[PDB]
RNA sequence: GCGGGGAUAGCUCAGUUGGGAGAGCGUCAGACUGAAGAUCUGAAGGUCGCGUGUUCGAUCCACGCUCACCGCACCA
RNA sequence: GGAUGCGAUCAUACCAGCACUAACGCACCGGAUCCCAUCAGAACUCCGAAGUUAAGCGUGCUUGGGCGAGAGUAGUACUAGGAUGGGUGACCCCCUGGGAAGUCCUCGUGUUGCAUCCC
RNA sequence: UCAGGAUAGCUGGAGCUCGCGUGCGAGUUCUAUCGGGUAAAGCCAAUGAUUAGAGGCAUCGGGGGCGCAACGCCCUCGACCUAUUCUCAAACUUUAAAUAGGUAGGACGGUGCGGCUGCUUUGUUGAGCCGCACCACGGAAUCAAGAGCUCCAAGUGGGCC
RNA sequence: ACAAAGGGUGUUGGUCGAUUAAGACAGC
RNA sequence: AGCUCAACGAGAACAGAAAUCUCGUGUGGAACAGAAGGGUAAAAGCUCGUUUGAUUCUGAUUUCCAGUACGAAUACGAACC
């Protein structure tokens, strides 16, 4: 029903998205991109990992969903359903085509096959955080999942807090000088722009950092 | 003809500028060409009358008519193993002068100035400009001096801001 | 909630129009139809006679075009009629033809065509054009009316007979010279005579007068106060016509201008105070 | 500086009348002689913009009817209306831009004679409140906003109703 | 049996073997093409010269 | 592997200018008859294949999947 | 130091919210016989000078948005030329050269021609 | 018309006009001036695609509880608004390279006088052109087995790496 | 004129950690 | 010549998501015959008035290109509107 991976490994098309010009596609396979306590608190999962590709090639949709499937199962096995947030950072947008084999060559543009993510060298491919007690185990998870994707991946620990922008030590500093604000998993850097009025007492600073 | 129309790929070229549609200014209107000024042949996409093809816009010619509301402009074009040098007419919305022979007149001032000077002293001189060569000698003061050495490599800076 | 309109992609994405559209004085299609020359007549300058008309008085000026600015050869004023004898009505039909009669004189004298070109000294109602002379051709200006309805019986087309008489040649139609009838397609000499020697007004003060004489007294404070009559309109203007052929010469004003000016308007604030004045406020939000 | 200024006086700057009838015809023209004797102008007729079948109308059918009074004529059609509806509005009937208005079921409560012929039409007041100096906004040359503090507001608005019709207000 | 369709090779070299020629310009170039009014005028000034 | 039409009550089907869930069998009950047969009446029976999107509103319109039916394509 | 008429450049000039302005002006403003114009003297047109600086115009402020400049991003991304360079490949180092763009940070918020007028 | 032919290009022969470094030139640089929308980048900018949460809101959504209802109250999920956020485009884009493209760097120049016109100007005001006088060290580098012009004609018009 | 993903307690260099002469690991 | 579109917010009996009317915001998110891309805001869009330059004469140029023709287009000249 579907080729081998071996045959779409490589990017050698432009880019070939859905759109007015290219109908009839299939939806992807993986629709979930966040899975775990993905409503946790930006303060409450520090430590960050990331499965982070090292190839230029296509990452196809069925890849992507078999590797969030096995890592969010591992990591509910060991380390609890509610001790970790699990981020797919890649999205198949890319339409792979196929010939299907009128006679011969003659007017081959093929019809959509399927879809795929093209991926770049040193692109993140996973993200996990969670607390500082389940590194390892989110680690192991990340090689389980390695054997789900083609090519070569790495497991790279993040020096930023959760997914966050801010160093671990930075992010900390702000809070003690309370010029952070919580959003969500994210988290809100405190300038000294905009209407003054608009800042509640002992968060207006005359300077930023 | 011939598979391509007149104003074929012309997306890009024949486009106004990023927040600058609409009325055209007034200085466009109070230019003045005479007969051997040098212009830059540049379409205004909103004036669809006196449009030159494609092929002319971003090139410069020479003027060699004036008309009510054109000038003839000759513009080389390179056909095979020769080049033409093609007369257009072009309404002045889609011409501009070209400044590339602004300094010509000051040099040639310059130098008729110096080889009156060099003349009444008695001295034969050139006036040609020369490209910039090696320079001489100099002395540079000791100051303090900051070492630079290689960066250990560290994985976790190769992505912009790390990872 | 209501989702903003101006929003910052709507600012990103915003062009502003010219400075004179944007406070809406000029319209730059007549602008550029007006002013826009022959390419192979090179330098030679389109002169436009501009008039305007205020709440309170009549400008009127030659312009020729240049890319640092509009040039003024010539300008009138109403406001300067009064040295000639008009004291009243400085914005009405018979005030517009006097002032373009007085810009007509004074820019024939600048450029020492006047004792060539001299009009009808008379007024008259019919269409009037200068007749070319074997010396130099009349000067030519085009008329720029601007914002205004060119409507049947307009002041400014007073003050383009006025001109006329004066001596330009501005080229020009009668459909829309006051008396012009709609329905014939003919030009009232007689109507737009009256019209020019402001015989019109005179009729209106005979009408309030004789319906209601406060009312007549309300509209009609400043004539009385000159003590001008309904009858005494026409003499008044012929004598206003006579004064500026006799002396069109714009007049210097004596007055000399003050050593040092004062300043009423705010200054800008330095870095330094607007600093300050952020420091106390910041100061006095945190404290609390 | 004050709002004492005369030149801040609430005046009634325009009344529209609108009767909006589906259908065209008879109907219409009679609605339209109805505004012309209650207005002593003769009304405008306004057509459908798009098709609805559901309404009945079709594009350019002219499925309505309207008049602008100024002056004292609509002064005395505002003070007839606001006696039809006892000098009682709701709160919501006014605007943010300091306009507001109602609408009456029988015309006959404005002082016209009963026809069967012509039958009973609804029609719509509606009343613009305008300070001295909207005029930068209505002119052709040097067009520009009208000062957001000179704009008559709906507390402007409603002060002024209850002030001089001594009317009152209900939530609701 | 299809054939090649197209292509410039070989082009810029055939060119460049006698070409890029510039045709020499002369101090007077042809008139036609001018302004007819203009044209008249100086024909009319030269001969009254 | 492609191109078409179809998926709706226990069963067989209609339906849509989008605003009603409906017919004929099957079951139950009632009416009628001296009793039956036939007949008539009423009741129950619907994730309108699944997941999305457009719409104020979707069985209806569009997209992707699932299940069955029909038609595919010469000289050697 | 400004205003007005006509402009050049066409946001450092725009948008929003607040505060202020001597004089001349510019305005708002009073009417509809006339020319003119509409359902509507609202607009346009004509005739005026009772009243007002309330509005418009002008100026100033906002840890405002936008806009313009700089720093940085970053010698990063990309790229012209070389290699009997590495690598199974994907791709990549090195050599001779060129060299960007968001985020973040700082600053600024028009300059001007002709003519008339007030100071 | 598709195994062909003509046509232009590439080539030979014949020459002719000049020239000897003072060079009407150049598949090259330099200097000064123009045009571009590919690579990259962007979505925290328009169009389109797309993930997640955070804070608020409704006489106008699906529910639970307290209730005969209530424009009565408290919460859940949905819509909506605000500030953020993951990931994208050959037929999207503010911005925007490298390489490459065009023009110019004097003897066919400049300055000062006078003249011609039926064109142009209100105006011997301009626009071209024509005469006289003077100046003009050749006006960037490198190279220049030289430059220009014409006639007749072959073969070729399956390419391939 | 080919070789991959996965592996090796074969061996050879490096990186980050843990125990140790108040005595590191295995057997008594 | 006059006017400004789509859309949104707040209001008006029937009238509601959608009829007509009022105000405010509104960089074109509308419209411009058709495919798509450009272009246009006191306009190139909408309404109205007057009209037939959709007229006559030949030449020049651009696009295609052999620098042939046709089609289409552009700038002048000579007339009448
Ligand atoms: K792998
Ligand atoms: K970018
Ligand atoms: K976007
Ligand atoms: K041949
Ligand atoms: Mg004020
Ligand atoms: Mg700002
Ligand atoms: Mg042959
Ligand atoms: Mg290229
Ligand atoms: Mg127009």
């Amino acid at each position: 029903g579907r080729r081998p991976a071996r045959c779409y490994r490589q990017i050698k098309n432009k880019p070939y998205p859905k759109s007015r010009f290219c109908r009839g596609v299939p939806d992807p396979k993986i629709r979930i991109y966040d899975v775990g306590m993905k409503k946790k608190g930006v303060d409450e999962f520090p430590f960050c990992v990331h499965l982070v590709s090292w190839e230029k090639e296509n990452v196809s949709s069925e890849a992507l969903e078999a590797a969030r499937i096995a890592c969010n199962k591992y990591m509910t096995k060991s380390a609890g359903k509610d001790a970790f947030h699990l981020r797919v950072r890649v999205h198949p947008f890319h339409v792979l085509r196929i010939n299907k084999m009128q006679t011969g060559m003659r007017g081959a543009f093929g019809k959509p096959q399927g879809v795929c993510a093209r991926v770049a060298i040193g692109q993140v491919l996973l993200s996990v955080r969670c607390k500082d007690g389940n590194a390892n185990h989110a680690q192991e998870a990340l090689r389980r999942a390695k054997f789900k994707f083609p090519g070569r991946q790495k497991i790279i620990v993040s020096r930023k807090w959760g997914f966050t922008k801010f160093s671990r030590t930075d992010y900390l500093k702000y809070k003690s000088e309370n010029r952070i604000i919580p959003d969500g998993v994210n988290a809100k850097l405190l300038g000294c722009h905009g209407r003054l009025a608009a800042r509640q007492p002992g968060r207006a600073f005359l300077e930023a950092v | 003809p011939a598979g391509h129309g007149l104003r074929s790929r012309t997306r890009d070229s024949f486009s106004r500028a990023f927040r600058k549609k609409g009325t055209i200014p007034l200085s466009t209107y109070l230019r003045i060409f005479k007969i051997g000024d040098y212009v830059d042949i540049k379409v205004n996409g909103a004036i669809h009358k006196g449009m030159p093809h494609k092929f002319y816009h971003g090139r410069t010619g020479r003027v060699w008519n004036v008309t009510k509301r054109a000038v003839g402009v000759e513009v080389n074009k390179q056909v095979r193993n020769k080049i033409l040098r093609k007369r257009i007419h072009v309404r002045i919305e889609h011409v501009q002068l070209s400044r590339c022979t602004e300094e010509v007149k000051e040099r040639m001032k310059k130098n008729d100035q110096l080889k009156a000077e060099a003349k009444a002293r008695g001295e034969v001189i050139s006036t040609k400009r020369q490209p910039v060569g090696p320079k001489p000698g100099f002395m540079v003061e000791g100051a303090t001096l900051e070492t630079v050495t290689p960066i250990p490599y560290d994985v976790v800076n190769d992505l912009k801001g790390g990872y | 909630f209501i989702k903003v309109q101006k929003t910052r992609a709507y600012f990103k994405r915003f062009q502003v129009k010219f400075k004179r559209r944007r406070e809406g004085k000029t319209d730059y299609r007549a602008r550029n139809r007006l002013i826009n020359q022959d390419k192979n007549k090179y330098n030679t300058p389109k002169y436009r006679f501009v008039v305007r008309f205020t709440n309170k008085d009549i400008i009127a000026q030659i312009v020729s075009a240049s890319i640092a600015g509009d040039m003024i050869l010539a300008s009138a004023y109403a406001r300067e009629l009064p040295q000639y004898g008009l004291k009243v009505g400085l914005t009405n039909y018979a005030a517009a033809y006097c002032t373009g009669l007085l810009l007509a004189r004074r820019v024939l004298k600048k450029l020492e065509m006047d004792e060539e070109y001299q009009g009808n000294p008379e007024a008259s109602g019919e269409d009037y054009s200068v007749e070319p002379a074997e010396s130099r051709r009349p000067f030519r200006a085009l008329l720029d009316v601007g914002l205004i309805r060119t409507t049947t019986g307009n002041r400014v087309f007073g003050a383009l007979k006025g001109a006329l008489d004066g001596g330009l040649d501005i080229p020009h139609s009668e459909k829309r010279f006051a008396g012009f009838s709609k329905d014939s397609k003919q030009l009232d000499a007689d109507v737009h005579r009256k019209y020019i020697y402001g015989g019109h007004v005179a009729t209106y003060m005979k009408t309030l007068t004789e319906d209601e004489p406060e009312k007549y007294q309300s509209h009609f404070s400043e004539y009385i106060k000159q003590g001008l009559e309904a009858d005494d309109l026409e003499e008044m203007y012929k004598k206003v016509h006579a004064a500026i052929r006799a002396d069109p010469s714009p007049k210097k004003s004596e007055k000399q201008p003050p050593k040092q000016h004062k300043r009423y308007n705010l200054k800008k604030l330095t870095y330094e105070e607007r600093k300050a004045k952020l420091i106390e406020r910041l100061n006095a939000l945190n404290s609390a | 500086k004050k709002l004492s200024n005369p030149m801040r006086e609430i005046k009634v700057q325009k009344l529209v009348l609108n009767i909006s009838v589906g259908e065209s015809g008879d109907r219409l023209t009679r609605a339209a002689k109805v505004l012309e004797q209650l207005s002593g102008q003769s009304p405008v007729f306004s057509k459908a913009r798009y098709t609805v079948r559901s309404f009945g109308i079709r594009r350019n059918e002219k499925i309505a009817c309207y008049v602008t009074v100024r002056g004292e004529k609509a002064m005395q059609l505002l003070e007839s209306g606001l006696k039809v509806k006892e000098y009682e509005l709701l709160r919501r009937n006014f605007s943010e831009t300091g306009c507001f208005g109602f609408g009456i079921q029988e015309h006959i409560d404005l002082g016209i004679k009963y026809d069967p012929s012509t039958g009973i039409y609804g029609m719509d007041f509606y009343v613009v409140l305008e300070r001295p100096g909207y005029r930068v906004a209505r002119r052709r040359r040097c067009k520009a906003r009208v000062g957001i503090q000179h704009r008559v507001t709906k507390d402007d608005a409603m002060k002024w109703f209850q002030v001089k019709y001594e009317g009152v207000i209900l939530n609701k | 049996a299809k054939s090649k369709n197209h292509t410039a090779h070989n082009q810029s070299y055939k060119a460049h073997r006698n070409g890029i020629k510039k045709p020499r310009k002369h101090r007077h170039s042809s008139t036609k093409g001018m302004d007819p009014k203009f044209l008249r005028n100086q024909r009319y000034a030269r001969k009254h010269n």
